């Protein structure tokens, strides 16, 4: 029971709950010596494991249209933020080890700030996926969501922020310092003005620009 | 008795020749799940005939399955359909409901293929070109540091415990490293002359370095 | 053990010094123990617990006040103890501040409604 | 009843004129007030044809649940709940002897149930953080009332009470409710606050200072009821 | 006796099958 | 009926989950009984009638956007304040494998009053952000109780950072 | 056998958890003395004779400090 949950809960769909895209992960199944209201604790508990199962989708076709290496700088960083959700996987085995009996509601109440977590970044991963970025603009649509509201959701966009940071200073150091070209495909030759981030001043970008020019000539 | 005994002492060689094992233990639903889930089909009535599973132990799955990841082939679970390994259907050991297992076996296998398609395109060259022999010894090389880890663990069997959710988070930084040779060894698999066959060879190569520059 | 020398094994636990050092703090536990040692009391792990609770609120954890819960738990879940009241009771006993009135809280019957 | 209301809103008027720059004063909500099960106090066969000790277990048994202020299962609680008046009424099935002593305990659950009472109306934003702090110390008592109904509900459980017991048993504590219930109507009924109800505890501190039980009430409610003012 | 004996090295073999310490 | 069948449907409805043979009918009225122990029930499940207006909005407030940054800070507060409400459940649900300390009475009373005070504190910020919400709570820590001095002023913490 | 020696596994574990409700609540005793304290408790016995005497040789060596 304890160990089809840890299953449950990770990517397998199970005998137990069924997967749809209808309604993920619903338990269907009824023992006689089960209360009748552990199936509403089991659709609280199965809100986790749908939110894992979509995120692992999502991540597992990526790394005009959506392409660059931009969204495999998003999914990176949604790595990021699955990374403490595997270790508090293996942090519930060890308690089960010991102990003689444990109740649903223990694990029901510990991952809860997760109940905040992945709803509202349900809300970014969708945003992004029905809109295209193909440009600089992951940035915004991270951005809009990074002031939030919840303080789990608040930093764990600053992990993926940080990410794409990284991904931009691959760009912003052969541009800046060799003057090159194709350092990413995108979708005298400059930056298009367009998908230039605007929290980002666009003088200082200019400023940027001129820097990159100056080692051609 | 005198052999048989003293085999089923220390050997393990019963769970999968005859008498099938009988694993006791602290029974009650937290691990003793895949006997309520049969006995709440009998009740939902089947009926009758009902699903044959061997029971073998899990840590052993563990061992059987390192034993197919590292790169030597041929054993017994886990059968070919066309040189491929595919998940068999016996496996049970106490919970684990049998359909979360027969999709979690086949992941592990479908990463085990990606290394069994490499060492068989080494092993028939064992049963010139000199572009390949380089390509196996770098395979090669990172194969035994590979192996070791896995090797090593199968030690740490016997001591401790070790389950197939510590397992897969272990070896989380290799499966990462496999997907990416089962993409770009398969536009090496896919093809006349010496020339345009080893241009096309390094130019996968030459484009895979580039594509995350 | 035997509950005469279990004593003496109490007083070489705290002070290492022999039994052959001290004679008169030995003897003033025979004195002290002894006629105080079978209980005159009726025993409630029960109405200890209620206090217990109500000494680690009056410390203003209330995490540890449910820790103490689950580790209650526990000692019923074995159930290799007999006495599970009194070891509670004495701890309770030794209690201290790491960082009123007593008389109107609850304790127990002092056998004056009961008596064999 | 319905007589606390009017009281409220008038001192809510009292607030809301005398500050100018002091907006939105709470109060409760609606369900607060309209709900009954926010207050702690408000077929079977004859027990007569019955041999006399198994009868006794079961006064026993009704009796404490009515004195935490839940019905028993041969006695009612009548449906009064009038000004500080509250009577409970034992059914016609007992013998005399009995039915006296029941009713010599019951004058600590219509102390419980004027205390209760007390506790909710004297909390609202309209009597200020003395009312406050101080009904907030009382229930504090009212916490350790049922502290001790606890454990006498373990020990009957396991057959050894009696009413015999149960009368000496809760002596000390029919005191203390009787002072706590008649310092209760005694703040109602001046409509004590501010440091009226200071002065007032200030002479019930003299006017108890003896044995110990009564006089460490006022002094615990005195030292707790004094320190927002 | 008991408390003599307890100064003893338990087991840290552990079992995913079985919950209430597997020795 | 049997004590051990009702014990288990007062456990459940103090999470807001029915029990089996106690049943929320209507959702203004208590849960509604599906004879002195029965009367026990109705004063524990009121505990549960004020977590579902309670955990109903602050479940909604929570994913809204244009409700500000305060306001979301006010749903965070309350929903660690849940927790805090469920850690004690999970220790009373292992405690099984009688269990009634007047039906556990004592235990839910501390409870009993940090509902009230959250179900009031809803009504007060009703469609509120920003300072306009923050003085509504402002408007409670004008009280001399301590627990509820303390239980208005760490939810105050964090609502004005 | 190997059920007796699982008794005394469930006394190992008893044990650590009364040292942990020793040290929550803060008492100067170690597992060492804490062990003979239980010794004690096993037989039945009183606080109110015991807290004295550690109150005592606690007491006992403020002259030989």
């Amino acid at each position: 029971m304890i160990h089809e949950l840890l299953l449950a809960l990770s990517g397998y769909p199970g005998s137990i709950f069924t997967w749809n895209k209808r309604s993920g992960l619903q338990v269907s199944q009824d023992f006689p010596f089960l209360h009748p209201s552990e199936t509403s604790v089991l659709n609280r508990l199965c809100r986790l494991g749908t939110d894992y199962i979509r995120f692992t989708e999502f991540i597992e076709q990526y790394t005009g249209g959506l392409h660059g290496i931009y969204l495999r700088a998003f999914c990176t960083g949604l790595d990021s933020v699955l990374q403490p959700y595997r270790q508090a996987l293996l942090d519930l085995e060890q308690e089960f080890l010991g102990d003689p009996h444990l109740s649903i509601s223990h694990v029901n109440y510990f991952l809860d700030q997760f109940q905040l977590l992945f709803p509202s970044v349900m809300v970014v991963v969708e945003q992004i996926k029905s809109q295209k970025i193909h440009g600089c603009q992951i940035l915004e649509t991270v951005y809009k969501h990074s002031c939030g509201g919840l303080p789990p959701v608040r930093s764990a966009l600053e992990k993926i922020l940080a990410v794409c940071h990284g991904v931009m200073y691959k760009q912003l150091s052969a541009w800046m310092l060799h003057g090159l070209l194709l350092d990413q495909h995108e979708e005298q030759f400059s930056l298009r003005v367009e998908i230039l981030p605007s929290y980002i001043p666009v003088r200082v970008a200019e400023k940027i620009l001129f820097v990159g020019e100056s080692v051609q000539m | 008795p005198d052999d048989r005994s003293w085999l089923e002492h220390h050997v393990v060689h019963q769970y999968w020749t005859a008498r099938p094992s009988q694993f006791p233990h602290s029974l009650h639903l937290h691990s003793n799940l895949a006997a309520v889930w049969d006995q709440h089909l009998y009740s939902s009535d089947p009926l009758y005939v009902p699903d044959d599973r061997v029971l073998v132990t899990e840590t052993q799955v563990i061992r059987e399955t390192l034993w197919l990841l590292s790169g030597v082939k041929k054993l017994f679970i886990f059968q070919l359909i066309d040189g491929k390994v595919t998940v068999r259907n016996n496996i049970i050991v106490t919970h684990l409901t049998h359909s979360c297992l027969r999709s979690v076996l086949e992941q592990i296998a479908a990463y085990g293929q990606v290394v069994f398609r490499l060492q068989e395109f080494i092993d028939e060259v064992m049963g010139p070109f000199r572009t390949y022999q380089a390509f196996m010894w770098a395979l090669y090389k990172y194969f035994i540091s590979f192996k070791e880890e896995l090797a090593e663990i199968e030690k740490c069997i016997i001591n401790t415990t070790i389950t197939l959710a510590i397992v897969v988070d272990k070896l989380a930084p290799r499966l990462s490293q496999l997907k990416v040779l089962h993409k770009v060894f398969s536009t090496g698999v896919a093809e006349t002359r010496n020339v345009v066959r080893a241009s096309h060879l390094l130019n996968t190569l030459y484009k895979a370095i580039l594509e995350y520059d | 053990k035997s509950p005469n020398v279990l004593l003496q094994n109490l007083c070489c636990r705290i002070l290492g010094r022999s039994e052959a050092d001290v004679a008169q703090q030995f003897q003033y536990a025979v004195r002290v123990i002894g006629s105080n040692f079978a209980p005159t009391v009726e025993r409630d792990e029960f109405l200890v617990a209620e206090k217990i609770k109500k000494e680690l609120i009056r410390q203003r954890r209330e995490a540890d006040a449910a820790l103490f819960s689950e580790l209650h738990r526990k000692l019923h879940s074995q159930g290799v103890l007999k006495n599970k009241w009194s070891i509670l009771y004495l701890l309770l006993s030794l209690s201290e501040d790491p960082r009123s009135y007593a008389t109107l809280f609850a304790q127990a019957l002092p056998r004056d409604a009961h008596s064999t | 009843l319905q007589q606390s209301l009017e009281l409220k809103r008038k001192m809510l008027r009292d607030k809301q004129n005398k500050k100018n720059s002091g907006q939105h004063l709470p109060i409760f909500p609606a369900w607060v007030y309209e709900r009954p099960a926010l207050i702690g106090d408000f077929t079977a066969l004859p027990i007569g044809t019955l041999p006399l000790a198994s009868q006794e277990s079961a006064v026993v048994e009704d009796l404490l649940y009515v004195l935490v202020g839940v019905d028993g299962r041969y006695v009612s609680a009548q449906p009064l709940a009038g000004r500080q008046s509250r009577t409970f009424l034992v059914d016609p099935n007992l013998d005399l002897s009995i039915r006296e002593l029941v009713h010599r305990i019951l004058p600590v659950a219509a102390s419980y149930s004027a205390v209760t009472r007390f506790i909710e109306e004297k909390s609202s934003f309209e009597y200020g953080q003395v009312n406050h702090a101080l009904a907030a110390a009382m229930r504090t008592l009212v916490k350790e009332h049922l502290i001790l109904v606890s454990q006498l509900e373990q020990l009957h459980r396991q057959g050894l009470l009696s009413l015999q017991k149960l009368w000496f048993y809760i002596q000390p504590a029919m005191r203390t409710m009787d002072i706590l219930a008649s310092l209760a109507t005694s703040v109602d009924k001046g409509e004590c606050l501010g440091g009226s109800t200071l002065s007032l505890l200030h002479d019930r501190s003299f006017s108890y200072t003896g044995d110990s039980q009564a006089q460490e009430l006022c002094l615990y409610l005195t030292k707790a009821a004094s320190a927002p003012y | 006796l008991w408390e003599a004996a307890l100064t003893y090295e338990a087991s840290k073999r552990r079992c995913w099958e079985r919950v209430g310490c597997p020795p | 009926i049997t004590e051990a069948a009702l014990v288990r449907d007062i456990l459940y409805v103090f999470q807001g989950i029915d029990g089996k043979n106690i049943k929320m009918n209507n959702t203004e009225n208590c849960y509604k009984v599906e004879r002195s122990l029965r009367d026990t029930a109705v004063r524990l499940s009121e505990l549960g009638w004020l977590h579902n207006k309670i955990r109903r909005y602050t479940d909604q407030r929570s994913l809204d956007r244009s409700f500000g940054l305060v306001g979301q800070s006010f749903c965070a507060a309350l929903h660690q304040e849940l927790r805090e409400y469920y850690r004690l459940l999970s220790v009373l649900h292992s405690q099984l494998q009688s269990l009634t300390l007047r039906r556990l009475l004592v235990w839910t009373y501390d409870p009993k009053i940090r509902l009230k005070t959250l179900a009031a504190l809803v009504d007060h910020c009703q469609g509120r952000k920003g300072g306009e919400l923050a003085s509504a709570v402002h408007a409670y820590t004008k009280t001399g109780d301590p627990y509820m001095r303390s239980l208005v002023q760490h939810i105050l913490s964090l609502v004005s950072h | 056998a190997a059920a007796a020696a699982a008794n005394l596994n469930a006394v190992r574990e008893t044990m650590d958890v009364l040292l942990e409700i020793s040290r929550i609540l803060n008492t100067g005793l170690d597992m060492e003395t804490l062990s003979i304290c239980v010794r004690l408790c096993e037989q039945g016995i009183n606080p109110e004779a015991l807290s004295s005497v550690i109150k005592e040789l606690r007491k006992a060596t403020e002259a030989l400090k």
